[PDB]
């Protein structure tokens, strides 16, 4: 069943490509770190007033 | 009111001292391109410096 397994793998790679090429927000775990670090720096800057 | 101290020249584009009506500090005085509204004097930022 090598040809069937090849076509299923290609279809799965294409569906991963589609769900990333759409506007589905999937990198939230990576965006959280940037948001928390930026917010901590903004609070540390606003403590000077 | 403007207490009695003699004024000097305005030097730009290099790290100098300044004193604008009591506003002491140290920095580079580059000319700007953003017009105020004609009743405003200061300007501030997130840390509330000029």
């Amino acid at each position: 069943n090598q040809k069937l397994i090849a076509n299923q793998f290609n279809s799965a790679i294409g569906k991963i490509q589609d769900s990333l090429s759409s506007t589905a927000s999937a990198l939230g775990k990576l965006q959280d770190v940037v948001n928390q670090n930026a917010q901590a720096l903004n609070t540390l800057v606003k403590q000077l007033s | 009111v403007c207490g009695p101290k003699k004024s000097t020249n305005l030097v730009k584009n290099k790290c100098v001292n300044f004193n604008f009506n009591g506003l002491t500090g140290t920095g580079v005085l580059t000319e700007s391109n953003k017009k105020f509204l004609p009743f405003q004097q200061f300007g501030r930022d997130i840390a509330d410096t000029t």
